[PDB]
RNA sequence: CAUAAAGACCAGGC
């Protein structure tokens, strides 16, 4: 309600611009007289285990057998191009598994830009080079799988059976599921109607593309809201 | 007290006139916050009173630092004293031992750059409790002159004033002892003389027209300094022989006159518990009253 | 006597026990020093008065 | 079954402090003397 | 809903067995990874001013018109008897202001149990001795205000004049309104059918008072649903 | 809006 005057005659301006997936400028006012650093800490300790998100899981190639082997046609080895694919980000909105579709063949360095656009994936980085392609019918071909997950489960505990029964070729990739990847803060002040000593607590978030940060910080905006009822019931 | 003790926080107070100590022991009969009245059996063992000693504790007055020394009492109904016995506190004391500050949760971190160099810093809850809330107090004192027009009178017609300013005072000038006075309220009802030289001739005729006393005075009442609001806990009364001590007054004839009965009651209770008692020993011995002795009054 | 009687006193031993922030929250690093301080609180002379 | 009082430090003391009023009381009592007769100070 | 297995087939048990208006023993369980410090440093931030409350707030008393004097039949003074009375918890479930009505005369400690009982006043501590009371018609009488507040407002700036009309007698007395005196909690484990690493988040609570633990967490609740609605709209 | 002087000496904070 209106009650007295500590707070609530005080709306907070958070307002909007968005930059698509990956890094947002968070601003804030008005809070009063030591309220940043614990803004930063409480969600630095929410946003790096409370928070889902899908990652790459296992990774199947062509004919090339194992990690260390190498192709007709390519310059790097297939160890550096799984390594470029462990950087790749990639969103899926409602699904539980997905299988990208990617081939080319000919001269020319494939990037992320070369995947078949599905209806519920998006690519963040189009720009990322992975390997560099020559001529003699360098054909290549991936089939890139996501899995829903939390956080950093190692590989020897998951270990998966997709193509373990009788044809093989797939072997288990370490997953790093966490999306929030940098939060910095800034904690200049502001002024509104009520009170004059007031913390503007200015964020820097950065995400790597799995997790929206919009949905991110709503679902952690209601597990919060989950949090706190804690000193509810008796007993 | 302090939680570490050294054996010297005992002996200020009593050593010193710090805590009052009896002069003969007794038995307890009635306990005040002004005053102990000790029922010291001189003679045979009665409820009815005997060679009374009171003791004046000193309340509320002003010490030089501007504080106030305190005495309040310790002992209960029917409590049998020694000759050494704490009978009051002291300013700061809390049974006999000394007592100055408090004992808090302390807690050494560098909190956010506030405790710089020697800074204290605390919790909202110190304000919320009267923990450290002392008592300051601080006279307002002005000494009498005369005038050259001729000196002065009581009255409480003080012009160029509103009618709060003059509520808080009586009909005599001084203000009341407990009044929320804050900046702004009269405490002391002077008023300046302007004369013949500062009125106009206009004024001058139309005071040939008034008053010797009609348009004579000039605000300039003794108030409250700006920024400091209390009590009044104490007024003075300081009078010379010969001009002419006011009346009606009525709250001051009634005052004193209310107060000084009591103050005769109070010392013919005294003096006649002190007396009866004595001749009681001497009328026993010869003689026996149980049923006659005890129907008359004490005097 | 002082390392013989605080092994002893309830809670900590040796003096020094884990606390938590009152801003933070969290586990905090390095038990500290606490207690129960007799601390001492100086008059109001009129220099104080603005 | 008699015991220690068992403080730090085992200093007993014997004599307690005396009366910290005897600079004050003593020189002026002594040196005009109210009750007693005319010696040491004014006489 | 059902969902996936993160914790929305996870009930939180958290039961009821009350202490009647004072302290309670609040069980949580259970809370994965970091959940015990950020929950009582959130509800400590919450619930020590944004909690209002009904505190004393002018106390009248008889013939002694201020709080130096001294009354004829009493031991303490009436600034130890105020003092006394500013420790006194009472709880006010819908009334602005009420006036309680004491009186007891002879010989007798009067405590907190012979105020008159109101319909909506109810004491939390019967056995608060105030002063000791003596012979030779020792009749004393008060009348205690209470006023709803919130938090600490100083005696300077509220000024008010109940009996400061011509009849005089009153003085503003420091109001500490904030119910929420001491929450400590504990940090042990728990366990349920999904996943194992849950923080038992056990809660020692103790309140003066004035508002009840179960109706103060319960407003501090819905302020908190009132709160983290601030992620949504735009601009 | 006008009045509480000036000077001496002492105590006090750093």
């Amino acid at each position: 309600m209106q009650g007295s005057v500590t707070e609530f005659l005080k709306p907070r301006l958070v307002d909007i611009e968005q930059v698509s997936s990956t890094h947002a400028k968070v601003t804030l006012e008005p809070l009063e007289r030591g309220f940043g650093h614990t803004l930063g800490n409480a969600l630095r300790r929410i946003l790096l285990s409370s928070m889902p998100g899908c990652a790459v899981t296992e990774v199947e190639i062509d004919g090339v057998l194992h990690e260390y082997s190498t192709k007709e046609g390519v310059q790097e080895d297939i160890l550096e191009i799984l390594l470029n694919l462990k950087g790749l980000a990639v969103r899926v909105q409602g699904k539980d598994e997905v299988i990208l579709t990617l081939n080319k063949s000919g001269i020319g360095p494939v990037t992320a830009a070369d995947i078949t656009h599905d209806g519920d994936v998006e690519i963040v980085k189009p720009q990322h080079v992975i390997c560099h392609l020559t001529d003699e019918n360098a054909s290549i071909s991936m089939r890139i799988k996501v899995q829903r997950g939390r956080g950093y489960v190692p590989a020897s505990t998951r270990i998966h059976s997709e193509e373990d029964e009788r044809p093989i070729g797939r072997l288990l990739v370490d997953a790093c599921y966490s999306p929030v990847e940098r939060i910095a803060y800034n904690v200049e002040a502001a002024r509104v109607e009520q009170r004059t000593d007031l913390d503007k607590l200015v964020i820097e978030m950065e995400t790597n593309g799995t997790i929206d940060p919009e949905e991110a910080i709503r679902r952690a905006a209601t597990i919060l809201a989950e949090q706190l009822e804690a000193f509810v019931d008796l007993r | 007290k302090p939680l570490v003790g050294t054996g010297m926080e005992r002996a200020v107070a009593v050593d010193s006139g710090v805590t009052a100590v009896a002069k003969r022991g007794g038995v307890v009969q009635y306990v005040d916050a002004s005053r102990i009245v000790i029922k010291v059996n001189e003679d045979e063992m009665y409820p009815g009173e005997a060679g009374i000693d009171i003791y004046n504790l000193t309340k509320y007055t002003r010490s030089n630092q501007n504080t106030c020394i305190n005495q309040m009492p310790c002992v209960s109904l029917g409590e049998p004293v020694e000759r050494g016995d704490v009978l009051a506190d002291g300013p700061s004391t809390d049974l006999g031992e000394l007592a100055l500050g408090q004992n808090m949760r302390v807690a050494f971190m560098p909190w956010n750059g506030y405790n710089f160099e020697d800074s204290i810093l605390v919790s909202e809850r110190v304000v919320q409790e009267d923990r450290f809330t002392t008592i300051h107090i601080q006279e307002l004192a002005c000494v009498s002159r005369d005038t050259k027009l001729g000196p002065e009178e009581i009255t409480a017609d003080i012009p160029n004033v509103g009618e709060a300013a003059l509520s808080k005072l009586d009909e005599s000038g001084i203000v009341y002892i407990g009044a929320e006075v804050t900046g702004g309220d009269i405490l002391v009802g002077k008023v300046t003389p302007k004369g013949e030289t500062q009125l106009t001739p206009e004024e001058k005729l139309l005071r040939a027209i008034f008053g010797e006393k009609a348009s004579d005075v000039k605000d300039s009442s003794l108030r409250v300094p700006n920024g400091v609001s209390g009590t009044v806990i104490d007024v003075q009364v300081f009078t010379r022989d010969g001009v002419e001590k006011d009346k009606r007054a009525l709250e001051i004839e009634e005052m004193q006159l209310k107060q000084a009965k009591k103050d005769l009651s109070e010392e013919l209770q005294i003096l006649e518990a002190g007396l009866f008692s004595r001749i009681r020993a001497v009328l026993v011995a010869g003689g026996v009253e149980a049923e006659k002795l005890d129907k008359l009054p004490r005097d | 006597e002082i390392k013989e009687l605080l092994k002893l006193g309830d809670l900590p031993t040796s003096g020094q026990i884990r606390l938590y922030d009152g801003r933070t929250g969290e586990q905090f690093e390095r038990p500290v020093t606490v207690g129960y301080m007799y601390m001492l609180k100086l008059n109001h002379l009129v220099d104080d008065k603005m | 079954k008699k015991r220690i009082r068992k403080d730090f430090g085992k200093r007993p003391q014997v004599l307690d402090v005396p009366y910290l009023l005897s600079i004050q009381l003593d020189s002026f009592q002594k040196f005009i003397e109210q009750d007693p007769e005319g010696q040491y100070g004014l006489e």
